[PDB]
């Protein structure tokens, strides 16, 4: 079989599964045994839920029980705690001729006790520890920006829909809108200006950057410390990609060692392809460490 | 035929209905002059609040007959 | 000035323009029964200069059914004078005083409102003709029994300066057309909202900025999104910019005399199902007065046929115009009686006009309203002899409903579930109906104590009550108005960790709740205890002078949860953290800015220095989160540690350097003022406002009340001594050195140094402590501060500063309440909990109830059905479920649906846990199967089972025989 044919036939089985996040713990508590963002969240809501959250987040579960997208570009795997289905875990694997291709990206899902009247709760948790803007709409706290996220005024198709929205649509709007292949002209009135050459200088320098953002958050430090919850999904995905990986990573070293037309950005293309090298060095050391799956 | 819509805080809406609407179109078409979703309107006529699956004619709302738009509210 | 810190909660509904008006007016209330007692209270709490209380008649025995002030031991005293001595202490910025005398001619000239009660057909007339020629407001109101009238003549020429009581609505302007009906366009495609007709002026128009500061113009909405305003080719060519904003215009009416409006009368519509209602009860009350002087001035017997005979040819003879023989039967038999939340509403309704008539605020009723609540009555109606009196309080209430009745609400039990307003409202209101006199009891709960700002309009409580639990002062004070009352009090909050004093067993013997919450979550946890346990609920709810009141039947109409209310309305991060455009952003930023700076920046350092095994608890989380921790104790107790009151200066200075200089810098060195896209329109355009770095100046009165507050708040948390001047405050904050900022473009290790360090460096004796946020102290600069920075933020983007008073009301969530509303709200409550207590299951009977006392406007709807499903051709509802008994395993569960309902379970779901599902773990299904279902249970929820929960709830989702899913009731498993 090809390698794309394994790839899609053993990470099929993994996409939605539950994990035990919450344990019993002293005097009638429990206590979180994995990080998740919105555990103050939790706590503060307490028992509380709306009548029709349950009927609607089994709903939601047998949708993603099938309907998660899957393929050799990229993937989505979400878990959930096995006692309680508002708290989850989403993995997105970045789309292939991206800056954030393969690399490993991890959120953190909330379903409030309004859902789904309100919202869901999502944050990016691959941040580098808040030192990395990924994304124009994925700020350096982890906050995620989408229309769809949204009950303020805006426009009807726009929102968020109580009846329509769903997580689903939620995660395949991630993965098409923020993991586009030039993150630059995410943010409004940059869009216009691309097809100059100052936008595309722009639009290199920004890629440049997420390039080794990418190459040291998304994928050595996934590698190095993964979640309990994806362990061995990230190291199935890393070992059945990792000539492709080394590959696209030194694709992207030889193209930032093209010659630049302004200075400004060619000495930031130039620190930035330093630290891609001095973080692909490392990355090649941890990847022949990695053991075959069975 | 034309209809009026008047919301509890006393803000009126015309309407062109027929009929035989359904009050799902009514919404729809309240939907589009105000912005509040079919699901969060209620539609008071002659005593009797109107709901969906229903036309027109089943509540007798003719030619200038006015409708009330209200709500719920949280505070005590 | 007005006391902000007793009508907090009133300005923002009134205005501090009509609450000096009401300020300089004189009432007068001729009448002291229940509706006068009502208006009364109401008119006092509200605020009005002074209020004169003229009564003639004697209290009696019939007078204690709806007047809470009187006792059996006032028989024989004048009411207004019993009256006078408590209705005082409601409100000791009014002066209340009691007149005995004739309302002669020179004695009317004082008085800017004059309200009549229980007056005669004569005096009316002449007081209604001296009123309207000598330019005074008259208001007439009268109850006969479950009947209502309200007369407004306000005078020949009445001003009112806003209509509605509706904040204006701005929107931003996309293009305008140039040419004689120039057509305005929405930013973006956003709803202007503007009604047609309406009047707008424009502001920051560039081109045409001779529209700016314009007198309004009459707009015509061409539809959604676009309004014509006429010609506009006489201005320049429209640039860019440009805010459209609503202005309320005054209308003048006139009100026709009494005389005049009785021939030709304007009736206000109270319920849309009994259009000929009005017309007839104008009839009937207007003829009571003949049969009063043809019958020794006394009213029809209770239920007596032929009192209701003779009342019915006097109506005849007295009008030519055709009349509803049955209403006016039923009108005569009952007209004898009175009862408590009829009189409450009237009330309400009639001081909301008072007010309006002070302030020339919100529309008055034009001219005639009139109600009824006739659907309290049984079908059958009553018995005369059992309408008969007994000597007792009741005796007005028995001349309505009947002894049966009486007996029926003396044995009742009723759970009112919170003391606010309305609580204290539902709570007299069912005192002086005599509800749980006998056998039965009345139970009210409360978490929360009582503040200054809610004496404006919860009666029950007085000043020196302030810091005392609200449930048991208000059983304390409806027991002197009643003291047959039996009241339970309880101190606490309904949900899920207090169902050991509110079991199945404590709900099992109730008849019902009312429910008189501020929040969703306990209003959706009610309705949820109510569903399970089967017993009618009564929901109210208010804001300003809107309310609604919704009743819930078991098997009959949906629940409460059954509807959805619009979300509330969230900021988008973007719109909150680089572009504002209005107050309400630069507010919750402000907002969470002092969350972040005061509370959350010193929770962590507070645990560590009270806990000294902090560090090795910490050191077991998961993840990154120890480091997370253990870096913001340190930042809050070596590195920004203040030694002094001038180190909280400084670092107060460059907090503010940093938000309003350096962070604007850095996003305008992201995005140059004057970018522009590629189409034309410039990237600091529409919805986004470029910002400008500020000046520190200390002259600036702004930046140094930032400093002032910013640097007492710092110290406050740290425990330094504050240091309350703002002269040392100045001197103090022009030594700060700045620093210069420019715009940019092993984890075991870590924790073990800082712990080290921590141990070392770091002091225990320290007194750091998080600020909770608390708005209705002035003293503790909390508002100070958020003002501030607001304001600050808005003027960074040249938003229109916002005081104090719209900056409290914005970002301390404070919900508008006057007291009219509240009454007139638990008086509907009430009325549909007399009908519950009667028997009633038709939805005919039953009202859901609307109101917005500002139109004014009121209206009624039947409750709706439960929505109804079928499983294998079976009906079901809401209030179906299954019923399990005894102790089974999990297997022995599902194998008890697949056997008997022909369901396959496929998730299986205890509240918010997960029991059972088709996709958990296979170890974990195999061990949870022989395990009886308590355990389950327990395990899943890891929490143990309490001795008093007798029944557990599960929601199960259910596959058919054929595979596919069905919906079916909940389950009901009986613990053995
Ligand atoms: P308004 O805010 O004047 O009246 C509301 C009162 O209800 C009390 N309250 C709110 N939420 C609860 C719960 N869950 N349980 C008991 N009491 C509650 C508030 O404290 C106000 O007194």
């Amino acid at each position: 079989k090809s390698i794309e044919q394994r790839y899609l036939e053993l990470m099929k089985k993994r996409q939605f599964d539950t994990f035990d996040m919450i344990v019993e713990s002293d005097n009638n508590s429990f206590r979180f045994v994995v990080s998740h963002h919105f555990e103050k969240m939790v706590r503060l809501a307490g028992d509380r839920y709306h009548p029709s959250r349950v009927k609607r987040l089994a709903q939601e579960a047998v949708t993603l029980s099938t309907s998660l997208p899957l393929s050799f570009s990229s993937s989505v795997f979400v878990r959930c705690d096995t006692d309680r289905l508002d708290i989850m875990k989403v993995l997105i694997t970045g789309p292939a001729d991206t800056p954030y291709a393969n690399g490993c990206f991890e959120f953190d899902v909330f379903f409030p006790p309004d859902y789904p009247n309100q919202p869901m709760l999502i944050n990016l948790e691959t941040t580098g520890r808040h030192s990395v803007r990924f994304n124009p709409n994925l700020y350096n706290d982890g906050k995620v920006c989408l229309s769809v996220l949204n009950t303020w005024h805006g426009r009807p198709e726009e929102k968020w829909n109580a009846q329509t929205s769903s997580f689903l649509q939620v995660l395949v709007s991630i993965q098409s809108l923020i993991l586009v292949p030039e993150p630059y002209f995410n943010e409004p009135g940059f869009e216009r200006s691309r097809g100059s050459p100052s936008g595309t200088n722009s639009s290199r320098e920004y890629n440049s950057n997420i390039y080794q953002a990418c190459v040291r958050w998304a994928m050595l430090e996934q590698i190095r410390s993964p979640s309990q919850c994806f362990k061995d999904v990230i190291h199935k995905h890393f070992w059945l990609k990792r000539e492709e990986i080394c590959a696209q990573i030194e694709g992207w070293i030889e193209e930032l060692g093209k010659p630049q037309y302004t200075e400004r950005a060619s000495r930031t293309i130039s620190f930035n392809s330093m630290v891609l090298r001095r973080h692909y060095r490392h990355l090649r050391e941890e990847l022949s460490k990695l053991k075959p799956p069975r | 035929m034309q209809i009026f819509v008047k919301t509890l805080t006393g803000k009126t809406i015309t309407l062109e209905v027929e009929p035989s609407d359904t009050i799902e179109n009514v919404k729809a078409k309240i939907q589009d002059k105000e912005g509040i979703p079919p699901d969060q309107q209620r539609l008071i006529f002659a005593g009797k609040q109107l709901e969906d699956g229903r036309t027109l004619s089943d509540y007798n709302i003719q030619k200038e007959s006015t409708l009330h738009l209200v709500l719920r509210l949280r505070g005590a | 000035d007005i006391d902000e810190s007793l009508y907090s909660r009133q300005l923002y509904v009134l205005g501090h323009d009509a609450m000096r008006r009401m300020a300089n007016s004189d009432i007068l209330l001729s009448g002291l029964g229940g509706l006068g007692l009502e208006i009364a209270k109401n008119v006092i709490l509200g605020g009005v200069k002074s209020i004169t209380l003229h009564d003639t008649a004697t209290c009696g025995l019939h007078d204690l059914s709806s007047q809470f002030y009187l006792t059996e031991a006032d028989i024989g005293k004048n009411r207004a004078e019993a009256s006078c001595a408590q209705l005082a202490e409601l409100n000791n910025y009014v002066r209340t005083v009691s007149h005995t005398g004739p309302l002669t001619e020179e004695f009317l000239r004082k008085f800017r409102v004059v309200v009549l009660t229980n007056s005669d057909g004569e005096e009316q007339q002449r007081i209604a003709k001296f009123a309207h020629e000598n330019g005074i407001a008259l208001i007439i109101a009268e109850t006969r029994g479950l009947f209502a009238k309200v007369f407004c003549d306000f005078g020949e020429s009445f001003t009112i300066y806003d209509q509605d009581g509706t904040q204006p609505i701005s929107t931003m302007i996309a293009s305008i057309t140039h040419d004689a009906q120039g057509v305005v366009t929405c930013l973006d495609e956003t709803r202007h909202g503007f009604n047609d007709g309406d009047y707008v002026t424009f502001s920051e128009v560039q081109g045409m900025q001779e529209l700016n500061g314009c007198q309004p113009l009459k707009i015509t909405v061409l539809g959604p999104y676009t309004f014509s305003i006429g010609d506009t080719s006489k201005f320049g060519e429209y640039k860019s910019g440009g805010v459209a904003t609503q202005v309320k215009m005054p209308k003048t009416i006139s009100f026709k005399p009494l005389a005049q409006a009785t021939e030709e009368p304007e009736f206000l519509i109270s319920d849309f199902a009994k259009l000929d209602s009005p017309a007839t009860l104008h009839v009937a009350f207007n003829a009571l007065s003949c049969y009063r002087k043809a019958h020794n001035g006394a009213l029809p017997r209770p239920w007596n046929e032929e009192d209701a005979n003779s009342f019915l040819e006097v109506v005849r003879a007295s009008s030519n115009a055709e009349v509803d023989e049955k209403l006016v039967l039923q009108f005569a038999k009952i007209c004898s009686g009175n009862t408590c939340p009829l009189d409450a509403a009237v009330g309400g309704i009639v001081a909301q006009e008072v007010l309006k008539a002070c302030s020339g605020k919100f529309t008055p009723i034009y001219q005639w309203l009139y109600f009824d609540a006739l659907e309290c009555l049984p079908t059958e109606g009553v018995e005369e002899a059992d309408a008969q009196p007994v000597g007792s309080r009741y005796d007005s209430q028995i001349a309505i409903f009947g002894k049966k009745f009486q007996e029926k609400l003396a044995d009742s039990k009723w759970f009112i579930v919170g003391a606010g307003a309305i609580g204290c409202e539902l709570l007299k209101n069912f005192g002086m109906l005599g509800l749980g006199t006998g056998n039965g009891q009345i139970f009210v709960t409360d978490m929360d104590l009582i503040e200054k700002s809610n004496l404006n309009r919860q009666f029950l409580f007085r000043p020196h009550d302030v810091q005392k639990p609200k449930s048991m002062t208000a059983a304390d004070a409806i027991k002197r108005m009643n003291p047959e009352v039996n009241v339970t009090a309880y101190e606490l909050r309904v949900g899920a960790e207090t169902e050991k004093v509110f079991s199945e067993d404590f709900f099992g013997k109730l008849d019902g709740v009312a429910n008189a919450l501020d929040n969703v979550d306990a209003r959706i946890y009610m309705d949820r205890k109510c569903i399970f346990n089967r017993i009618p609920l009564v929901e109210t709810g208010t804001l300003g002078t809107l309310g609604n009141v919704q009743v819930i039947v078991p098997f009959a109409t949906e629940s409460y949860s059954s509807s959805q209310d619009p979300p509330e309305k969230s900021i988008p991060i973007c719109t909150l953290k680089n572009f504002p455009n209005a107050i309400e952003h630069t507010l919750q930023w402000a907002r969470d800015a002092f969350e972040g700076v005061f509370k959350q920046s010193a929770e962590n350092a507070a645990q560590y220095i009270a806990d000294p095994q902090f560090t090795e608890r910490i050191a077991k989380l998961p993840g990154i989160q120890p480091l997370e921790i253990l870096d913001s104790i340190k930042k809050a107790l070596i590195d920004d540690k203040p030694k002094s009151f001038a180190h909280c200066v400084e670092w107060a200075r460059l907090y503010w350097e940093d938000q309003y200089v350096n962070q604007i810098k850095q996003l305008l060195f992201n995005f140059p003022p004057d970018q522009i896209t590629s189409s034309g329109q410039p990237f600091w355009s529409g919805p986004k406002r470029c910002p400008d770095p500020l000046v520190f100046d200390v002259n600036d009165p702004m930046h140094l009340d930032f400093i002032y507050a910013a640097a007492n708040l710092r110290a406050e948390v740290y425990g330094i001594e504050q240091v309350r001047n703002r002269e040392t405050i100045a001197e103090l904050v022009q030594k700060v050195k700045v620093p210069e900022f420019k715009p940019r473009s092993l984890d075991q290790d870590r924790v073990d140094k800082i712990i080290s360090e921590l141990l070392k460096n770091a002091d225990k004796s320290s007194k750091i402590t998080p600020l909770e946020f608390e708005k209705d102290d002035d003293s503790n600069l909390h508002m100070d501060f958020i003002v501030a920075c607001s304001n600050l933020r808005a003027a960074n983007y040249k938003i229109p500063p916002a005081d104090r008073h719209k900056s409290k009301l914005i970002a301390g969530k404070i919900i508008p309440a006057i007291a009219t509303t509240t009454s007139v709200l638990s008086g509907l409550a009430v009325l549909e909990v007399i009908k519950l207590i009667v028997g009633h299951r038709d939805l005919v009977k039953f009202k859901n109830g609307f109101a917005n006392l500002a139109l004014p406007f009121m209206a009624f709807s039947e409750p709706l059905p439960a929505a109804k499903n079928t499983y294998y051709g079976k009906e079901w509802t809401l209030w179906d479920r299954f019923e399990v008994t005894g102790e089974l395993s999990l297997q022995e569960f599902l194998n008890y649906f697949e056997e008997n309902e022909k369901l396959k379970i496929t998730m299986l779901s205890q509240g918010v846990s997960m029991l059972y599902s088709f996709f958990m773990p296979k170890a974990k299904c195999s061990e949870r199967l022989p395990l009886p279902m308590s355990e389950v249970v327990r395990r899943v929820s890891k929490r143990r089972l309490e001795p008093h929960e007798r029944s557990l709830v599960f929601e199960i989702c259910c596959n058919d025989v054929d595979g596919e899913d069905v919906e079916v009731p909940y389950v009901r498993y009986t613990l053995p």
